[PDB]
RNA sequence: AGGACCGAACCGACUAAUGUUGAAAAAUUAGCGGAUGACUUGUGGCUGGGGGUGAAAGGCCAAUCAAACCGGGAGAUAGCU
RNA sequence: ACACAGGUGGUCAGGUAGAGAAUACCAAGGCGCUUGAGAGAACUCGGGUGAAGGAACUAGGCAAAAUGGUGCCGUAACUUC
RNA sequence: AAUUCCUUGUCGGGUAAGUUCCGACCUGCACGAAUGGCGUAAUGAUGGCCAGGCUGUCUCCACCCGAGACUCAGUGAAAU
RNA sequence: CGAUGUCGGCUCAUCACAUCCUGGGGCUGAAGUAGGUCCCAAGGGUAUGGCUGUUCGCCAUUUAAAGUGGUACGCGAGCUGGGUUUAGAACGUCGUGAGACAGUUCGGUCCCUAUCUGCCGUGGGCGCUGGAGAACUGAGGGGGGCUGCUCCUAGUACGAGAGGACCGGAGUGGACGCAUCACUGGUGUUCGGGUUGUCAUGCCAAUGGCACUGCCCGGUAGCUAAAUGCGGAAGAGAUAAGUGCUGAAAGCAUCUAAGCACGAAACUUGCCCCGAGAUGAGUUCUCCCUGACCCUUUAAGGGUCCUGAAGGAACGUUGAAGACGACGACGUUGAUAGGCCGGGUGUGUAAGCGCAGCGAUGCGUUGAGCUAACCGGUACUAAUGAACCGUGAGGCUUAACCU
């Protein structure tokens, strides 16, 4: 089967995936709680968290690297000007995932991501 | 790929004797709140277990 | 190595291309690697030779492109297969010269009489 | 005469001076604690009971801690048996336990099969998918017949079709032991031996040797 | 693991030298014909493996007679005694099959980190 | 110049796969033939049922054609079920 | 029959590459096709890539794979020229 | 032979091996001259045969990308 | 006949023995090698192509052998559609004609979402007589069972020569099966690079989207075969055909009537797996619960208060486990997953700056940058404390050791 494999597939092609990705990080990173389902999100800590770790180097291939990610250079300056300053000292664990209920139209498990340490 | 003859009623129950909705049977009570929750989930108030986790 | 594979010819006297009918011993026997003998028709024959066009004889492989495996972990690998045209009944080479290399997994008998006459080994 | 329990590591080769490049796995296998002695009196037939491993003393349950703390204590992963007709153990267990196997040559091991899981005939047994191009309507790596028309009417209790392939036990046998290495708890044998890398070992010397 | 390459690392040997592909190293190897072991000399452009451990293999090719012969070693086998490095390359790839298939067409030489 | 050549619109329907209680009472996908001419197409009209029309297949004549549909003779007849 | 992958005459015709009303990405403009969420079994559909061999498959090279453009050199039997 | 029963006629070519094919013979069961005989450049989504290239057709399958299958929530048939 | 699909091929089989090979013997006009015929034996094995729609057949080349049959001339709710057997057309022939032929030739729609039996797997409930955690015995049941060549015995026995053994050892193969990914490889649309057309990020530079992953070039983990290990035996018991010892009936003779000993891949074992629902429900080790009452036909129970034990289940993080259940690791006494850090790998000298050149571009910085699924660490994020099920010494009769 899949062993040792990783990675969902999330019943989307891969250009869907990386782009819906993309606007999921873009998303968390402007508004710092975002709701989405559990393994959008269990796969948005695995997006995310690079990102931030990268923002914590400051240099104009850091900033060009994620800017190749996310694509948005507001999203690149929040990054790498209040994020990961803010985690310098934090390792590891920037995003923080709790369980909420289920959609109406259909039962999804949602789960909100959230950053460890809001501004609001 | 049709019958050949009716299924009975005994025979449907019998199949739908494993058609059964198991219930939570266990609900978690908070500790800022004394409101009830589904365990390892929100409490609908924006509270975990530690703190008002969500504003909304 | 295979029934209809098409293989070049190493020695002078048997010619040019060679297409593989059968592999010899065993009951369904699928592959023939290095040293072993097969059946042969000969689709391309040069003028001279004893070899004629469509003849059967037999022909032991001294050259594979998937090549031989050592015990040490290492392969052997050529481009193009190659054989050595052999008697049908007595089962000795043919011509006079070897062109090219020949394996060391051809070290009895009458392989060894190929490696007397083959250039590298 | 009697094995004992080990754990898959890997898979590496051994460089002998002729060159020869043996192809060994690799198993780890700590010290095997004796942990109750089967007799002819008490029970039907003669065996001796081992441990290996260690567990957390959480996972432990008040029956496990029971059965480990009678005659020597020390908490192991599992439980298994092996028979014995002329040999006597003790019941406390053995110090270094793989120089049992110093002296064998071939060995014969035992572990789970790894799971393939819900597999097809094609992968399961040697079945012939049928053709691809010419024609064949939605019949590419199917079964074929399953059956004889009506003077059996029915299907055999053999027939080998569509299932699980994988997590049984296999038993592969007549292995060389190529090092037994004391300090280090390792036995080496050649050849591909069941199961992925953790997977509970048994090694026993071969019967048909 | 841990258990494994701690006899990988006592089976390694130190003397391998540094190879890139496009190399044409001459690897010097261990033949049996009678009773007597004999040292015979191969000598070929390199299209390698960076090094696994224990398992690092390196695939040189060499026109022998006019027919091009490709043998992978493994570089800490007893039968591989010595390689020398002779003339270095300058390509830019670690895998040069497009380069080893065609004939009549040679690598440059880089003076130097080749 | 051409019932000339390659090739889109347009017209057609040779091969395969899928669908067969279909997305569709004949289609879709990938290739395929003609593509300035005996071409193709819009609007209106004419030919009516032992009749029409047919580069002819018993083809077409309103998802129906070796004799349309509708109403009547009519509760035809049926030594058959 | 349907909020049905079918059928439906004419008119306009932007940029880059292109011979082009092909084709790829785009303008003005319009859409995301009226069930979703997971997991990543067999099996089916539509595709991608394969060691060595290359039609041994098969009723049959069915299907896939292959070649494909412009400029120049060069081109056979036969011919109604 | 779109025609031939015996018939896989006999001989030659092609293949290692050729009931098909191509070239001959004539023993035309039961060709034949506008119900047209014979030949033919060009043309053919026309029938048969061979060769090169090409390849998962195949030796013998292996992995992967997607839509279903599978589980959960909403609606909810059918032949018999 | 208010319908039982036809030949041949593909896939999959299973049975019979009237045995093709392998195995065991009697006879031979059996010297040996080779045979011929007959008896026993079904455990395993029993080709690839050319032509034809073909079963069949002829032929080429192997093999130890290329068995004969039954199963709706097995298998179309599994496949095909070449043959036959609709409608178009043609030839030969018949007929004045429409039309026709076991003739010939070209073309010609093969549907079904599985209710029941049946098998392949995987669960839920209950039983197993207090409740659990495990480890097992083994009544049964399946799997496997093939075999070539070379060397020694030994150019020995045998044979005029030619040739050439039995019996007994050893190596190495063909087909098949099981496991595995260390090697050689394949894939690896989640890793890196080159490059074309266009659009966007204000523009250069650098990137991203789309064009099959746009086209390629390599490639980690997993999965895999073509790759690599291993395996079908040795050895018992009882035998078939056969060969006998002793031995009368029948003063002898005789394998048989009493008695006794050999004898095959077949049988039962031995090897591997499932296996106590084996209701005949088994064995062993360990753990846990030893409080008050009330009502009452009393072959017996029912209800209240206090207590919920060992363990399990639910939830969450998950796995080389899995369709779902199930199974396994872990739940702050923690490395279960993600992140982070270090390596390994795999691409192949990133961006920015500086120099040379008219410029494409080259060079230094620089084996640089990036890196997944891998290895070793690290509590940074999520695995919350509860809560739920499971109770309170476990029936009757008879007998042994006590008392």
């Amino acid at each position: 089967m899949r062993h040792r494999k990783s990675g969902r597939q999330l019943n989307r092609n891969s250009s869907h995936r990386q782009a819906m990705f993309r606007n999921m990080a873009g998303s968390l990173v402007r508004h710092e709680i975002i709701k989405t389902t559990l393994p959008k999100a269990k796969e948005l800590r695995r997006v995310v968290e690079p990102l931030i770790t990268l923002a914590k180097t400051d240099s104009v291939a850091n900033r060009r690297l994620a800017f190749a990610r996310t694509r948005d250079n507001e999203i690149v300056a929040k990054l790498f000007n209040e994020l990961g300053p803010r985690f310098a000292s934090r390792a590891g664990g920037y995003t923080r995932i709790l369980k909420c209920g289920f959609r109406a139209g259909d039962n999804a498990p949602m789960a909100y991501i959230e950053l460890v340490d809001r501004s609001e | 790929a049709v019958q050949q003859n009716k299924p009975t009623r005994s025979k449907r129950g019998m199949r739908r004797s494993h058609d059964a909705l198991t219930a939570v049977t266990s609900l978690s009570v908070d500790k800022t709140s004394g409101e009830k929750h589904l365990r390892h989930h929100i409490t609908a108030d924006g509270y975990y277990r530690g703190r008002k986790v969500i504003a909304k | 190595i295979q029934e209809q594979t098409m293989l070049n010819v190493a020695d002078n006297s048997g010619a040019r291309r060679v297409m593989c009918i059968k592999v010899l011993g065993g009951s369904h026997r699928r592959y023939a690697g290095v040293g072993d003998i097969i059946k042969i028709t000969i689709k391309e024959a040069i003028p001279r030779g004893k070899v004629k066009k469509g003849d059967v004889l037999k022909a032991v492989v001294v050259r594979t492109k998937k090549g031989v495996r050592r015990p040490d972990g290492s392969v052997i690998r050529f481009d193009g297969n190659a054989c050595v045209l052999l008697n049908n009944n007595s089962e000795q080479p043919i011509g006079t010269r070897i062109f090219g290399p020949v394996t060391r997994e051809l070290r009895s008998e009458k392989f060894m009489k190929i490696i007397s006459l083959a250039p590298e080994v | 005469m009697i094995g004992l329990v080990g754990k898959k590591v890997g898979m590496t080769r051994i460089f002998t001076e002729d060159g020869v490049s043996i192809p060994v796995t690799v198993i780890e296998v700590e010290a095997n604690r004796v942990t109750q002695v089967k007799d002819l009196a008490n029970d039907g037939y003669r065996a001796i009971q081992v441990t290996t491993g260690a567990k957390k003393a959480n996972r432990v349950t008040k029956p496990e801690a029971g059965h480990f703390a009678k005659a020597g204590v020390e908490a192991g992963r599992g439980l298994w048996e092996f028979r014995l007709a002329e040999g006597e153990e003790f019941t406390v267990g053995q110090s270094i336990s793989v120089e049992l196997f110093a002296d064998v040559k071939k060995v014969d091991v035992t572990g789970t099969s790894k799971g393939k899981g819900f597999a097809g005939t094609v992968k399961r047994w040697n079945f012939r998918t049928q053709d691809a191009t010419h024609g064949n309507s939605l019949s590419h790596r199917v079964p074929g017949s399953i059956g004889q028309n009506q003077t059996p009417g029915k299907v055999f209790k053999g027939k080998k079709m569509a299932g699980q392939m994988g997590n049984e036990r296999v038993t592969v046998q007549s292995l060389d032991v190529v090092r037994v290495d004391a300090e280090r708890n390792l036995l080496l044998v050649k050849g591909a031996v069941p199961g992925a890398t953790g997977s509970d070992l048994i090694v026993k010397p071969a019967v048909k040797a | 693991s841990n258990i494994i390459k701690q006899l990988e690392q006592e089976q390694m040997k130190q003397d391998v030298p540094s190879f890139r592909p496009g190399d044409t190293v001459e690897v010097k190897v261990w033949v049996v014909e009678g009773s007597k072991k004999r040292l015979q000399a191969f000598e070929g452009v390199v299209i390698a493996i960076r090094n696994r451990g224990l398992h690092s293999a390196f695939t040189v090719r060499k026109i022998s007679n006019g027919e091009g012969v490709e043998r992978v070693f493994q570089t800490h086998s007893p039968v591989v005694d010595s390689i020398s490095v002779k003339r270095r390359g300058a390509v830019r790839k670690a895998k040069l099959y497009y380069l080893r298939e065609r004939t009549g067409k040679a690598a440059r030489i880089k003076e130097r980190l080749n």
